[PDB]
């Protein structure tokens, strides 16, 4: 359950990061490829090597997708529908995968916005992603 | 644990630039933000009813500290992480009843905190290595 | 995220449930208890032995707050704010013990509840007492 | 695993009773409606996509009737549990890919399994038994 404060740790954080969300993304999937290459598995039909046009592609995708939840932190089971049929009904994604992908991620926040990576901005993060999680392993 | 030749290095390669203390002040400091529960086995400490106070508490400096000396020197004794944790094994299941779960959030905050402060260096194939070690020393954390 | 279909499986079983769910609870509380003693720890205050008033009177608070939840499935986080504040700011209680309780809630429904404990009405639950879980370990 | 004389006791006086197929047919079967994403291991079964269409398929009890066998067998070897899981442990670690959480889930839905099946006789103490010798299977299926 995120807090007032939470939201505004995410708000704040997503819009400074901007433009770059993409980048970082991108470097996330890598991470979470290389350091669990058991997830590779549901990315067999795409070039997955680290700097590959696949993955620059993908992390689009995934970085538009966060944005919209963090555009609709008050209703995210209603905004990320659509993505919870794809994460649970078609691809019936293991959620330990999520954690994996949660963490690959602020890792790379950790590394990237330095000093704003905060341990208060840090709490709110987790929260937010792990709220995504539980939308997208839903039914 | 495997841990072939290259991951080992990957690990030590950085290990030498590491400053424990910080790394260990910032990791144990995030745990007890990022995930509350675990302040109440840590309440001989005093105040950590919020961040400003949990990361400005010379007891939370000075045992995160302690933490990553004892995380270090199960580095160099790779091939034995379990006979090398074993008492703390015993203090941390038997004396505090730690639900092992919350050893693999320490690794994983240890994890950003060497991202945070070694930005060039924690490259995704040195991350790989450190999730492994991380890994090893919770198993052999909760073997008892 | 519970669906439309989970609540209402989750509002008919509690209704019929009805006046023996402080019963089921206290015997959770005893399962919990005995499989899983590292949870008395939190209890040392109270008499835990088996058939105990405490227990019984503890059985009585949780299933009202679980009543309550069920009257408000689309806003748990509101109706279980100040269980929030008990649970997350002054007890501090590792999520792992809500796991084992609700574990342990779920095997005396299936004892208690026979042909009526189907799979369907399982899963429903499962994911009610989690989400219940996520709102009381909150902050 | 300690399990003491006792506890041993608990599990094979209930097991003497139990029905392997009905049992393992009940956990299997509430795994994939409760838990759906294990469902993705499964789809050389056929259409798992609603509870009825798991209920009722053939593969499923069959399965269940398997994984149950096995489990029934470790109960035989309780003091060597790693050695008599060993094969499976590499089969559904390095073949399948499954992660160990769900080994632990499995677990869990045969103890509900057992309390649906047996209501006078599964009382806290006996669960109690069961949840030691639950976990352990768990961990040895983990090992590799
Ligand atoms: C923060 C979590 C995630 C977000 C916000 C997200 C978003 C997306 C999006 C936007 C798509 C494209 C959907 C479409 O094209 O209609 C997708 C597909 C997919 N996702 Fe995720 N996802 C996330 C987490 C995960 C995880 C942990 C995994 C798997 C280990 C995963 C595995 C996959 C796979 C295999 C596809 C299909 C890709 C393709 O067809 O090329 N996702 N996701
Ligand atoms: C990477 C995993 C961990 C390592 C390497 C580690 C290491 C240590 C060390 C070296 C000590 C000091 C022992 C002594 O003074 O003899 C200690 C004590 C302690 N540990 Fe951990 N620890 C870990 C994880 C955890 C976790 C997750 C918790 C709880 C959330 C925790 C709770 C405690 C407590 C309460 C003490 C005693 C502090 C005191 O009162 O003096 N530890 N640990
Ligand atoms: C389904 C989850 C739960 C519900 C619906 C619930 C409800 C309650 C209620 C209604 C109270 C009394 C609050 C008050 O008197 O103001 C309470 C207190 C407490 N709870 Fe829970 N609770 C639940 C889960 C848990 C868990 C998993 C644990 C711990 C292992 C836990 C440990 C405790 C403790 C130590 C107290 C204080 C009791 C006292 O002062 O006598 N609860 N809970
Ligand atoms: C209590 C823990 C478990 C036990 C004792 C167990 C036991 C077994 C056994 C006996 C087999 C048959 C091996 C053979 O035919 O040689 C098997 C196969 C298999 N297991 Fe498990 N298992 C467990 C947990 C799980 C879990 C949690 C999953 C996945 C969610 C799973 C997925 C599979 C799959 C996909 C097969 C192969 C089925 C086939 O295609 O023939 N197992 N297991």
């Amino acid at each position: 359950v995120l807090s007032a404060a939470d939201k505004n740790n995410v708000k704040t954080t997503w819009d400074k990061i901007g433009g770059h969300a993409a980048e970082y993304v991108a470097e996330g999937l890598t991470r979470m490829f290389t350091s669990f290459p058991t997830t590779k598995t549901y990315f067999h039909h795409i070039d997955v090597s680290p700097g590959s046009g696949d993955i620059k592609a993908h992390g689009k995708k995934v970085a538009d997708a966060l944005t919209t939840a963090v555009g609709h932190l008050d209703d995210l089971p209603t905004a990320l529908s659509t993505l919870s049929d794809v994460h649970a009904h078609k691809l019936r994604v293991d959620p330990v995968n999520f954690k994996f992908l949660n963490h690959c991620l602020l890792v790379t926040l950790a590394a990237h916005l330095g000093a704003d990576f905060t341990p208060s901005i840090h709490a709110s993060l987790d929260k937010f992603f792990a709220s995504v999680s539980t939308v997208l392993t839903s039914k | 644990v495997h841990l072939t030749a290259a991951e080992k290095s990957a690990i030590l390669d950085l290990w030498g630039k590491v400053n424990v203390g910080e790394i260990g002040a910032e990791a144990l400091g995030r745990l007890l933000v990022v995930y509350p529960w675990t302040q109440r086995f840590f309440e001989k400490f005093g105040d950590l009813s919020s961040a400003s106070a949990i990361m400005s508490n010379a007891h939370v400096k000075s045992h995160g500290a302690k933490v990553l000396a004892s995380f270090s020197e199960g580095l160099k004794h790779l091939q034995d992480l379990k006979g090398t944790f074993a008492k703390l094994s015993e203090l941390h299941c038997d004396k505090l009843h730690v639900d092992p779960e919350n050893f693999r959030l320490l690794g994983n905050m240890l994890t950003i905190a060497i991202a945070h402060h070694h930005p060039s260096e924690f490259t995704p194939c040195t991350q790989a290595a450190f999730q492994k070690v991380t890994a090893g020393v919770a198993n052999a954390l909760a073997h008892k």
